[PDB]
């Protein structure tokens, strides 16, 4: 029931920018706790953002403070991140994560950034 | 073979009541007076539990080490094992595989190989020497009451009365059928069994036991319990009574002899 | 067992003051814990204070944090929310829990509290 | 310890003082199923084994009897009607390094729902499909053995609650640790109740001349009255005598004689009749028969 998709991902260039979104269904967004995590090449995966479900307050890894931004929208049921200031290590595949009875991790999508 | 005479020894403190020169009567698992209690010598066989162990032991040097507690002392039911040493005495209750002939120059040890599923350890601190031990497993319990006193005999039980004071309970709580005692010279030990039998308790002036009767062991000590003295005098006492239980249990009843015509509605070809 | 009756409403301008109380009647001893509800209109009801009773620690939101202060007064059976420098945001229905199962911060609706008849704080 | 081993140890033969626990300052979902913690410390119950684990924190509402989720599923599920406490606090100061701690490595996938109490341990993955893994992980493996992060930046809500269960189950075993019994001093000489290590009564203490060897622990006399019950603090015997009663008698010459009378407090000290009845409750006129120039015993 519960399922999640990501779309819009490409291959960037150091400094770039791309706006990127994590469809959600089944399930509200105003009640539940959203997660970002992300796979880079022979890492292990690792947490990128969080959005409280009440909405009021975000959070930002160590790494990416200051340069991530990310969102939702309440209406459309998608959760979206404004992505800027680019380096060569953000090399990694995007997974939107949540916790709805048990968890569903979405496909991912790509995003090279050389 | 080799049986033994215990005199009017095994008598412990049924509680931790402390009573000053007064004649009391207690109902317990105690030793009835003058039974036979065994002596073995090398030799560890197995023996049974039957609700109530009385222990003696008589040495010279430390033989004996400690014992195997269990049911079928195998890996299918859960084994109690204690184990005394020079420094130190090991308590712990686990699944067990004991040898085919177990035994334990200074250090020898292939009583056991098995060390899965333990529960419940426990550690404290431990012919000339007699010590006196009871082992009983009463309500998911084990009491031990015990007593040392010095001897120098080899032959049998020395005379003399004594009481014995509890010192440890255990929460094992395990069902116990069977137990065999381990060793390493020659050594002794003596084991007797408790059966349920009333007492009279001669307490002294500062709460320790100097004698006591049965009150079924002859009817002199049986009038003792009935009129709680240790001194009778001359006359008639009447104490208690019988009567004479029935064997056969036979039944009588009428001649049945009617023979009523079912075999017609069982015995024909149309009904 | 517990019967919670609180009252202290009203209105006032912003920058103003305000007191809540809240009477306690029933098996005091047994309540362990106080925890003072709010519910914006069109918001889900949420927790602001805090109070142990056993300890006397205090818990705040961070909405709330610096200007709000909780109070308990074991004479009368009453524990007292006191809203100093005020702001319009802060319209919205009050409740006050008792618990008797220990201390959970931060405030939550599904556990199991013995809640009052609500009370209005009417700010602008 | 872990998740995928957070071992059952059992740590008997102790005492466990919770008022340190609850002047602590740092508790957040402070949980006790079953019995209140007001009485947690002087009275106690068996199987006193215990669990612990840095557990998230952003699902402990999820935590509770009859409540299933993500955590009751698959990693540690309650029984009904749980006798014990859960405790949850603030982990955010002391476990956080750089780049998340990535030693608390969790379990997210399992095929059936966990039994309450269970440890579960292992290392081959989930099965979802009907394709089997070849050992290299492919499109339907689903690695459970997954990763928390836990970052400084992170809120209290994402920030992980040290969860710890002193869970108390019933079996045919007594009690290991219990908490402590708080004690006050004693007085000497008087009328007093008393609330020893497993007897009460009422009764005068008072300085023995007797001894105890070591293993009694109280005393009694003929006809089933005790005499002596043990101080374990200061290591010196006393004894109880049964403070005083008896009847009144009134010794008077006839009403048509005098209106005089003349009062018999039978087999007392004849100092404490005052102290004895109410006399602050009681009339002025009884307050006369009390005390006076014509005391006698
Ligand atoms: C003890 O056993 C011996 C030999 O079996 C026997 O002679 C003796 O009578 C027994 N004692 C009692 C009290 O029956
Ligand atoms: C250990 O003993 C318990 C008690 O009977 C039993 O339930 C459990 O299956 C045993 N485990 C093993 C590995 O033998
Ligand atoms: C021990 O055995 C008896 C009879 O075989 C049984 O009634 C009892 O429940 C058993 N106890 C345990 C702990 O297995
Ligand atoms: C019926 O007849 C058979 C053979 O004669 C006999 O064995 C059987 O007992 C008879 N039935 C009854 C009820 O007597
Ligand atoms: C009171 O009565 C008794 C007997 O009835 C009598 O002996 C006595 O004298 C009386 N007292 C006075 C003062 O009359
Ligand atoms: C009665 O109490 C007084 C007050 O201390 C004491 O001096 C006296 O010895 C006591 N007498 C008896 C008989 O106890």
């Amino acid at each position: 029931q519960v399922q999640l998709v990501e779309s819009g991902g490409g291959l960037v260039q150091a400094g770039g920018s791309l706006r990127l979104s994590c469809a959600a269904s089944g399930f509200p967004v105003k009640n539940f706790e959203m997660e970002w995590y992300r796979k880079a090449p022979g890492k292990e995966r690792e947490w990128v953002a969080a959005i409280q479900s009440g909405g009021v307050e975000t959070y930002y890894a160590d790494s990416v403070k200051g340069r991530f931004t990310i969102s939702r929208d309440n209406a459309k049921n998608t959760v979206y991140l404004q992505m800027n200031s680019l380096k060569p290590e953000d090399t990694a595949v995007y997974y939107c994560f949540v916790y709805v009875g048990r968890s569903y991790i979405g496909q991912g999508t790509q995003v090279t950034v050389s | 073979p080799a049986y033994t005479n215990s005199f009017t020894r095994g008598v412990y403190y049924p509680d931790k009541v402390f009573r000053s020169s007064v004649l009391h009567s207690t109902q317990d698992l105690f030793l009835p007076f003058f039974s036979n209690v065994t002596w073995f010598h090398f030799d560890n066989p197995v023996l049974p539990f039957n609700d109530g162990v009385y222990f003696a032991s008589t040495e010279k040097s430390n033989i004996i080490r400690g014992w195997i507690f269990g049911t079928t002392l195998d890996s299918k039911t859960q084994s109690l094992l204690i184990v005394n040493n020079a420094t130190n005495v090991v308590i712990k209750v686990c699944e067990f595989q004991f040898c085919n002939d177990p035994f334990l120059m200074e250090s020898e040890f292939r009583v056991y190989s098995s060390a899965n599923n333990c529960t419940f350890e426990y550690v404290s601190q431990p012919f000339k020497n007699l010590r006196e031990f009871v082992f009983k497993n009463i309500d998911g319990y084990f009491k031990i009451y015990s007593k040392h006193t010095p001897i120098n005999l080899v032959r049998d039980l020395p005379q003399g009365f004594s009481a014995l004071e509890p010192l440890v309970d255990l929460p094992i709580g395990i069902n116990i059928t069977r137990f065999q005692t381990l060793l390493a010279g020659a050594a002794a030990y003596y084991v007797g069994y408790l059966q349920p039998r009333t007492f009279l308790l001669k307490y002294n002036e500062n709460g320790t036991i100097t004698d006591a009767v049965d009150c079924a062991l002859d009817p002199l000590s049986e009038t003792k319990c009935t009129l709680k003295s240790f001194t009778v005098e001359k006359g008639i006492y009447q104490t208690s009574n019988f009567r004479v239980q029935p064997t056969e249990s036979i039944v009588r009843f009428p001649n049945i002899t009617n023979l009523c015509p079912f075999g017609e509605v069982f015995n024909a070809t149309r009904f | 067992q517990v019967q919670l009756v609180e009252s202290g409403g009203g209105s006032v301008q912003a920058g103003g003051s305000l007191r809540l109380s809240c009477a306690a009647s029933g098996s005091i001893s047994s309540i362990t814990y106080l925890g003072w509800f709010r519910q914006a209109p069109g918001k889900e009801r949420e927790g602001v204070a805090a109070l142990i009773t056993v300890n006397g620690h205090t818990y705040y939101a961070d909405s709330v944090k610096g200007r709000f202060t909780v109070s308990l007064d074991n004479a009368k059976n009453t524990v007292y929310l006191q809203m100093n420098s005020l702001k319009p945001e802060d319209t919205a229905l009050y409740y006050c829990a008792a618990a008797a199962w220990g201390y959970a911060w931060p405030l939550h609706q599904d556990d199991y509290w013995y809640w009052g008849q609500g009370t209005q704080v009417t700010v602008s | 310890a872990s998740v995928y081993a957070w071992n059952r140890k059992r740590i008997s033969n102790c005492v466990a003082d919770y008022s340190v626990l609850y002047n602590s300052a740092s508790f957040s979902t402070f949980k006790c199923y079953g019995v209140s913690p007001t009485k947690l410390n002087d009275l106690c119950f068996t199987n006193v084994y215990a669990d612990s684990f840095v557990i998230r924190g952003d699902e402990v509402r999820q935590i509770a009897p009859g409540q299933t989720g993500k955590i009751a599923d698959y990693n540690y599920k309650l029984p009904d009607d749980f006798t014990g406490c859960v405790i949850a606090w603030n982990s955010n100061n002391l476990d956080s390094k750089v780049g998340g701690n990535y030693n608390y490595l969790y379990r997210l996938f399992r095929k059936s729902n966990l039994k309450p109490f269970e440890r579960d341990i292992s290392t081959e993955i989930y099965q979802a499909g009907s394709t089997p893994c070849n050992g290299v992980e492919g499109f339907n493996c689903y690695f459970p053995l997954q990763s928390y992060g836990f970052q400084p930046t992170n809120g209290v809500g994402y920030q992980p609650y040290r969860v710890v269960v002193l869970s108390f189950e019933l079996l045919h075993a007594p009690a290991t640790v219990c908490g402590p019994k708080k004690s006050t001093n004693l007085v000497k000489n008087k009328c007093v109740n008393f609330n020893f290590n497993g007897l009460t009564g009422t009764g005068v203490l008072t300085e023995s001349n007797k001894k105890f060897l070591p293993f009694q622990q109280f005393g009694r006399d003929i006809a089933d009255t005790t005499d002596a019950v043990r101080d374990p603090q200061t290591l010196e015997i006393l004894d109880i005598t049964p403070c005083s009663f008896g009847g009144v008698s009134v010794i008077t010459p006839g009403t048509n004689t005098s209106n005089q009378v003349a009062v018999l407090y039978q087999d007392v000290n004849c100092t404490e009749v005052p102290v004895a009845i109410h006399a602050d409750q009681l009339t002025p006129t009884w307050r006369v028969y009390s005390t006076g120039s014509n005391v006698f015993q």
